[PDB]
């Protein structure tokens, strides 16, 4: 219900509030140093989808269903 | 006498009026609108079926007609407007029809000549007037015409008897007992199991509409007798109007490879596919045989080119009917709907990948994909994953197979031709997104650094 | 006369009420739901056994008839609706019988020849009546008539047999007990047994619906005559409304494999698997006439092939027939069922697997297995196994034995050539999951350090 | 008078009362609370019998036509309801009877020449009745006569008598007298007895329904005249309706090897049953007898190789018999029950077993057996054995015999190959649990150290 | 019944449960070093489907169906 | 009806029971060091039930349908 949102990229992903339909689940990304996690939209959840949105090419990223359980950690390293 | 009998029946039948549609409305399984995604894995196959309600609303006059009730099967009687007229199980009536005419549609007219009548009914009389008349035109021209030769080959996914009750009427939930139908496998993704109706129509009879309601009966109708035999507002008079003549064939073809193939499958007989064939369960009733009963990979295509040209070999035998109300005197309508769920009957599979690298200059290929997964409770998740050649020096040729599995989604490819200036000494060869699975996916690389030009073989 | 005895009769009748579906319904044999699943080892062999509830209820309105019921059906005779006509022990009636019309269905009769009437309805004449009717047709057109009727072709497994009188009929309890159908051994899990109906309908006949209650009874039918002829309300009077007629054979298979591979015997026949076909142990009750004696691959395909059709010399016997109550003339029907804990039951084969590694370099094999057991409780448990030889060295060229026993399942394998490179001289050659059970794998690896190669080979 | 007669019979008959299936209800033997499973052994062999309870109340309507009971075949003989009747002795009366419609059915028949009517029913007349009409029938037609191929092969266990006196009827008992089912050897569990019985209907008769008692007898019987005649209330009268004619052929297979393949064996020439056959000395029985009693090969399919033609040639028999209530012309049925015990029973083979470890590369032998016996008490046990040398080395060439009893279960081999290394020494070519009785085995093991193989080798 | 439903993967097995049909079966995995002993899907339990729901690759594992029996000595190294 | 019913994976048998339900026979088995002897369905009763309950491919077994007859010394060695 409540899923992380941080429209400014952050390592620590602390930001998360109740959001709206648009997003489906919570997706955290990872390209080089910076880190976004965002209610995302889960069909709008694509590596394409995410290296357009956010105008970068090389990332690393993952969207989980359930809000909030989206960390960058959970990715290798 | 029959006149004032004709006076009081209309007046009774115009009251024994309630809605057709409705009385005859049937509204099968009630679903809720869920939409269960659920995944499996066969050895090496990655189904994911997504439950779903689908509903099967649907309405029809073309009421088809089976062995179990030939006894019944004629234009021209009176039935009982009933759950009984519902299910196809036709009600009696000790009804004496009275005089009315009938129609025979034979190819061969060039006006409304070859009609025929009855002035007292009786399942003997009008059935030896209409077969009378069918032997004749049968003896006479049909040796020297044409006939519609056309193709109506109904296909479904067998998903519900409730859905087959829906899209081919109701009295097939037990005309359908023999078609080998599994269709709760398709209830719980085991196998896929396709109907394909080919019905085949000859001719079809039909008969003048009630224009005296006591044309309809022996010359004296009085409703106390109708009411003393059930013929009422509770199950009013209805009119027969018409009944097919032909043949039928149901193929059943139920596989355990689970997919949409299916179709193509039947269309690949109908006009690799060997092994989608060779799963076929075919289970195929018939509503001469022969020529199915031998079995033939051009059975259909006979049975279009030689069956639906039916012939003076031997007639046919009645398919369907319709009604009317009969103080409508229009056309009586079922409507069979059903809600019922629907098994999304996707699957996918494995596929080797051959990192293949054959070039004169130092290559590395970095490969990312999505990844289908699941978290804490079975949770639906896209993940991404990295190469482990990542990162990774490979030789002058670098050819391995990565188990790029059906269960992997969206990969992406970069293939590095190094070279030796110290400003970038990287160049790209190959990089590519919106690339799908491949079975056997040679990747290859060939030439030198100034030339680094690619291969992408699928040897399968 | 037949008036006051008609309006009497009427009187009598239509106050009387009852539903068919509940005087006539068979339901068999109940089961509570009792899911056992079990396992068995035998040598080289696994087994599970599933005893999972499944209710088979049915209702059906096609009574059938086969020869120890043969002489006392025909159309129009009156019933006394009672279990009597459930299990088809069908009773007469002393009532005299009235003036009817009788009609028959006949393919290529003439305007006169498929109607008759009969002023006392009697076994004898109406008999040879419809027998005057056949013999008009058989010699005279029978050079060029193939009626294409009912290839019903109908299979099931011979479950617990009230399931088969169920789904059936319950009249087949006499008519396959002789059939060698083995009750306990699929209610146990013993054997595996089939059967499968094969039929083509000859023809049938039908009766106009009495206009007239003592149009049924010979000219004067009292009610307290029809009381001591034993009508009552509990067994109510019903009237014969059919009789069919054709080729009938219950043809069956009884082997012990399960995994119903046994109906792929049942069709190629009709239509290793061939040991399969030698453990053939039928059993067959049929209604050339020596090949029908013989009984072989040949034998079932050419009288169902080329003895289908209206024979040479005659039909067989009446098939079923159905009955209507006087008081409406309401179509009857049974309504038969069954209970029993399904046993879908399901092999698998002892596995082998050798190893063979014959490629230059010294491959290490893991090989992780599933295994699906219990825990010393009647509790089921699903377990890892590990190749207990693993980080082991390989010849040059190497072959072990392995029984991937029939307990074996989900295998999976990683095959790791060794490089003599210092990049992670550990080179993954083949990591692959989910596999399938082979009777005898053949895991062969192959090529050089620097390209390893593989085969997976099925010797057999 | 015969209307006052006809008054009077059916007054008395609705008066008259029973609850038929009482009356003909029957039981055969009845045996007490035992079932067990025991062993036994013999110089060179060994037996496991299973002698558990049989118990059978099986029914029907048919009922047979022998000696005894000849005297009332050309159905209609009037019978007064009796354990005579139920253990088929009929009861003969010197009643007038009167006039009746008698009528048998026939393949093809003449248009009218199916109805009969005799006015004083006695075998004699009705007899002379029957043989004028099957006669007309047999030089008009017989030339092209073929047969609705009623094929109802029956097989059975004939391991009771009493079953034999509840599935095929009471009267079998004397039937089978000379046919010799030695099941008290089977109760002894020495003996196997299979009964085989071909049957085929040629035809068949029919009567009309009697409105009334009388309206078999001649004319003015009086209630207490019947009560003289015999048929009185305690032994209610009953209306024959059927005898059936036809061919017959009663086969018992006498063999001792209780391998249930006899029952295989028995059938399988009527398509290893050669030797079991080999020394079984068939005995048969017809109801050209003496054609039979010498036995062949093929029998049966002479009887309707002969069997589909009638001739003046060699007696065929009336078949069946039934016959229906009178009281209310409701059909009558038996209902007979056996209780006794089955035995299956099986056998294991003792045989020299050959180990034959002649491979260059010596192996060290691992085997291990399940026994199953008994000591001291008898109550029932299982045990580990293994071999002498058991994982023992064995030498370079060695053929040792074993006297390999079937009594033991369940065998497990291990062949060793022998290896020096410290990470798993113990080196596998052929360890297979759980293997097949071999009753003469060359189990040898063969191949190179590089590649050891197992002979799974039979030396016949 | 009570299966042993570990929060997330560690040596500590002391956490047991009466569940829901999350016991169709009992669960344990010893990846590397790290046990977990969880409620879980029989036909869900595989090889396969474990170490998804685990995200490694590599695993040691052992399902039971009675409470709580799936243990940790159950496993043996 | 008295086996030894009492599940005890040591050389000595603790308590001779009157078992009816899994005494259709009485199974003792050597594993190696170990040996177990308990009440048992002599249907269940075969080499391999007994080596997958005990996952040891090495092992020897004893199991008689009569009472405590399946004592410790009834099994040799």
């Amino acid at each position: 219900l409540q899923c992380y949102n941080c429209p400014n990229p952050t390592a620590d992903c602390k930001t998360a509030v109740n959001c709206s339909s648009d997003f489906d689940a919570c997706l955290i990304t990872k390209a080089g140093l910076q880190v976004y996690n965002k209610c995302w939209k889960f069909e709008h959840c694509n590596f394409n989808d995410v290296t357009t949105r956010l105008r970068e090419n090389e990332l690393t990223y993952y969207c989980c269903k359930k809000d909030l359980c989206n960390f960058n950690e959970q990715l290798e390293n | 006498n029959s006149e004032a009998a004709k006076k009081a029946l209309n007046d009774y039948i115009w009251g024994l009026q309630y809605d057709k549609l409705n009385i005859l409305t049937h509204q099968g399984e009630k679903l809720k609108n869920h939409s269960s995604r659920e995944a499996f894995h066969r050895p090496g196959e990655y189904v994911v079926c997504e439950k779903k309600k689908q509903s099967i609303s649907n309405a029809t006059s073309k009421l088809s007609v089976s062995s179990a009730n030939d006894d019944r099967i004629f234009p021209g009687a009176l039935l009982k407007a009933d759950q009984s007229l519902l299910e196809n199980l036709p009600t009696l009536i000790p009804v004496n029809r009275g005089k009315t005419t009938i129609s025979v549609n034979l190819p061969g007219l060039k006006n409304g000549e070859s009609n025929l009548t009855v002035e007292n009914p009786s399942n003997s009389t009008v059935r030896t007037a209409v077969n009378n008349l069918v032997e004749k035109w049968i003896q006479n021209y049909s040796k020297t015409h044409a006939v519609p030769a056309r193709m109506q080959y109904e296909s479904i996914s067998a998903q519900s008897m409730s859905q087959l009750q829906a899209k081919f009427g109701a009295d097939f939930s037990k005309v359908g007992a023999p078609l080998n139908v599994d269709f709760s496998s398709v209830h719980k993704c085991e196998k896929q199991v396709f109907i394909a109706n080919f019905r085949q129509v000859y001719y079809t009879a039909s008969v003048d509409s009630p224009n005296s309601p006591s044309a309809l009966f022996g010359s004296g109708i009085t409703p106390t007798d109708l009411i003393n035999r059930g013929v009422n507002s509770k199950t009013p008079p209805v009119y027969v109007s018409n009944v097919s003549y032909g043949r039928a064939m149901y193929v059943k073809f139920e596989t355990t490879s689970k997919s949409t193939k299916v179709q193509a499958a039947i269309d690949a007989v109908v006009k690799e596919y060997e092994n989608i064939l060779k799963n076929t369960k075919i289970t195929a009733v018939v509503l001469e045989a022969s020529k199915v009963i031998t079995g033939n990979i051009d059975t259909l295509k006979d049975l279009i080119q030689k069956g639906s040209n039916f012939s003076a070999q031997s007639p046919a035998v009645p398919i369907s009917y319709t009604t009317s109300f009969v103080k409508d005197n229009s056309i009586a309508t079922i409507q069979n709907n059903t809600d019922y769920i629907e098994t999304k009957v996707t699957s996918y599979k494995d596929g080797a990948l051959t990192l293949n690298h054959d070039g004169a200059f130092v290559a590395r290929f970095y490969v990312y994909w999505e990844e289908l997964g699941h978290d804490a409770d079975g949770y639906e998740t896209i993940r991404s994953r990295s190469w482990s050649g990542n990162g990774y020096n490979r030789g002058a040729h670098y050819s391995t197979t990565l188990r790029f599995k059906g269960n992997v989604r969206n990969i992406r490819v970069k293939v590095l031709g190094a070279t030796g200036l110290a400003w970038e000494p990287w160049r790209l060869i190959y990089s590519k997104n919106d690339l799908p699975l491949v079975p056997q996916r040679n990747i290859s690389t060939w030439g030198t650094t100034l030339h680094p030009q690619f291969e992408d073989k699928v040897v399968k």
